[PDB]
Formats: structure tokens, sequence, C-alpha cells
């Protein structure tokens, strides 16, 4: 259930199947683990800048 | 901003600041992407031409993070009206793309069905602007940035004097003294999730600012994803 902790995602969950699938905003590309989204370039929207 | 706190370095990269003619911030504005900036419809209004200051956060001085951008394209909702300050959104397109750095950065537009069951069933959200930090005062010339709790949407209609529409949403305290006002209109609210910050609402009005018994009322921007897709992709 996405309805379980957002179903492990880091960010948008879709009960698609019965089952969980993970995807990403613009910027991001799904992990390999298909739950954590991977920044593209040095400023991925909705982050606060460190430098 | 009433209450609430200044905006740290890199804290509120995506806050937009629309000026007027002599500098002036009258509006805040959401960074899409390097060309998009998401505003409130009624902004369009309180100026004739009016331009783009990202990485900004104190107006009294250049530190030299600071950009304008000149405003290309204007999109204003059709269905906006005055009267009931119902569908109070807008999408600015640049002439010039945005240089991301320091203080400047996009928010990410999120998924209609998730944001709606995930992001705003969250607590809170957060609203910022360099809007007034009292109701009479002035114009901030700080960055500020106020955590809003969500508020229930029934106890919301029943403490305002004006209909509260399925593109509005109210955020704040009932109380304690603190809430976005008059300059913020525009500028961004976010909701935090895994510490990436998602646009869900525009500042767009209220009954005054921090007042007992009434709420901030923000567009609910998951009411128009479609929209601001089409108007960043045509
Ligand atoms: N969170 C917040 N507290 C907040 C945030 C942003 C803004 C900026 N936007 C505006 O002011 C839009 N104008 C209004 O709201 C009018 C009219 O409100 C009634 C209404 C009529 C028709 C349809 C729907 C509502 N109120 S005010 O009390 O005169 C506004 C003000 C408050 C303080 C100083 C100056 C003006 C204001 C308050
Ligand atoms: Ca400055
Ligand atoms: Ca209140």
């Amino acid at each position: 259930l996405c309805s379980l902790d957002n179903g492990d995602c880091d960010q948008f969950c879709h009960e698609e199947q019965n089952s969980v699938v993970c995807s990403c905003a613009r910027g991001y590309t799904l992990a390999d683990n298909g739950k954590a989204c991977i920044p593209t370039g040095p400023y991925p929207c909705g982050k606060q800048t460190l430098e | 901003i009433v209450g609430g706190q200044e905006c740290k370095d890199g804290e509120c990269p995506w806050q937009a600041l629309l000026i007027n003619e002599e500098n002036e911030g009258f509006c805040g504005g959401t960074i899409l992407s390097e060309f998009y900036i998401l505003t409130a419809a009624h902004c369009l209004y309180q100026a004739k031409r009016f331009k783009v200051r990202v990485g900004d956060r104190n107006t009294e001085q250049e530190e030299g993070g600071e950009a304008v951008h000149e405003v290309e394209v204007v999109i204003k909702h059709n269905r906006f009206t005055k009267e009931t300050y119902d569908f109070d959104i807008a999408v600015l397109r640049l002439k010039t793309p945005i240089t991301f750095r320091m203080n400047v950065a996009p928010a990410c537009l999120p998924e209609r069905d998730w944001a709606e069951s995930t992001l705003m069933t969250q607590k809170t959200g957060i609203v910022s602007g360099f809007g007034r930090t009292h109701e009479k005062g002035r114009q901030s010339t700080r960055l500020k940035m106020l955590e809003v709790p969500y508020v229930d949407r029934n106890s919301c209609k029943l403490s305002s004097s004006f209909i509260i529409t399925q593109n509005m949403f109210c955020a704040g305290y009932d109380t304690k003294q603190e809430d976005a006002c008059q300059g913020d209109s525009g500028g961004p609210h976010v909701t935090r999730f895994k510490d990436t910050y998602f646009v869900t609402g525009i500042v767009s009005w209220g009954e005054g600012c921090a007042r007992k018994g009434k709420y901030g009322i923000y567009t609910k921007v998951t009411a128009f994803l479609k929209w601001i897709d089409r108007s960043m992709k045509t």
C-alpha cells in the first residue's frame, strides 16, 4: 500500500496492479531499487541549497 | 509574513519577487523551472509592467547573488475574477533562463492524487515572502518563511466571511499571531516531504493578517496541475 509510509517511495507513489510503483519529479531519475529518486543536476527541484 | 522566521542562506531558493518600475517588490512567485514562474493572478493588476528577481533575501542592498529577469509571456487564468478571488493563479515565462545557484532553485511540481493524499494531509506547509510583517505595517526588506499548519477544510469554511471554493485551501493558526500578509501574494506555499519541497499553494488572500478566528487562504495548486503543465508546455 502507498498508504503505508508512501510505499517506501522517495516521491510519487502509485498502487498499480495492487503493487507499488514509484516515480519522480522532473530532474530526477528513479534509482535501481525503483524507490529512490536520484538528482540529475547540481540544482534538482525541491532541494534547499547548501552552496 | 507575520511572525515566522527569516529565510536563511539557501533555505527558500524557489522564492521569486515581482518588482515594479521603482524596483519595488509588490508580489511573490515560485520558480518552477529556468523559464517559468508561478504567481497569483490578482498580482497582475498590482502594477503596469514588472520584472522578476530571484536569489534575493534582502532588498536593502545588492549582495551579488540576485538576478533580474524580464517577462516574456504572461499567462493569467481566464476564469479569474476579483469578485471571488477564485482561480487566483498565473504563470510567467521569462525571456532569459534562470541560472540556478545558491539561493536560486526550482520547487517541484507534484502529481495530483499523490499531492492530495500525501502532501496536503501533512501537518504543515511553508509560506514565504517579502510581505508585511504586520497588518498595517510596510513591506519587509528581508525574505521570511513560516510553518503554517494545514487547516481542516470544514473549520475554515465556518471561519470565513467569504466563500472558500474548491480551488483554495486554508493554512495558519486560529489565534497564534503568524500568517502570510499583503505583499506575500503569488508567493510560495510548499510542503516538505523527505527533504524535498513541492509547490502546494499560492498566497492568495485573507481577512486581515493573523486575525483571531481567521486563517490564510491559498490557491490550491493540485487543482491546476494540468493547467500549469499546458502553460509550460505550449
Ligand atoms: N494570509 C493572509 N492573511 C493574506 C495573504 C495575502 C493577502 C494579499 N491578497 C489580498 O489582500 C487580496 N485581497 C483581500 O484579501 C481583501 C478582500 O478579502 C475578502 C474577499 C473578497 C472577495 C473574494 C474573496 C475574498 N482582504 S484584506 O483584509 O483587505 C487584505 C489586506 C490585509 C492586510 C493589509 C492590506 C490588505 C492578504 C492576506
Ligand atoms: Ca539583496
Ligand atoms: Ca488566525
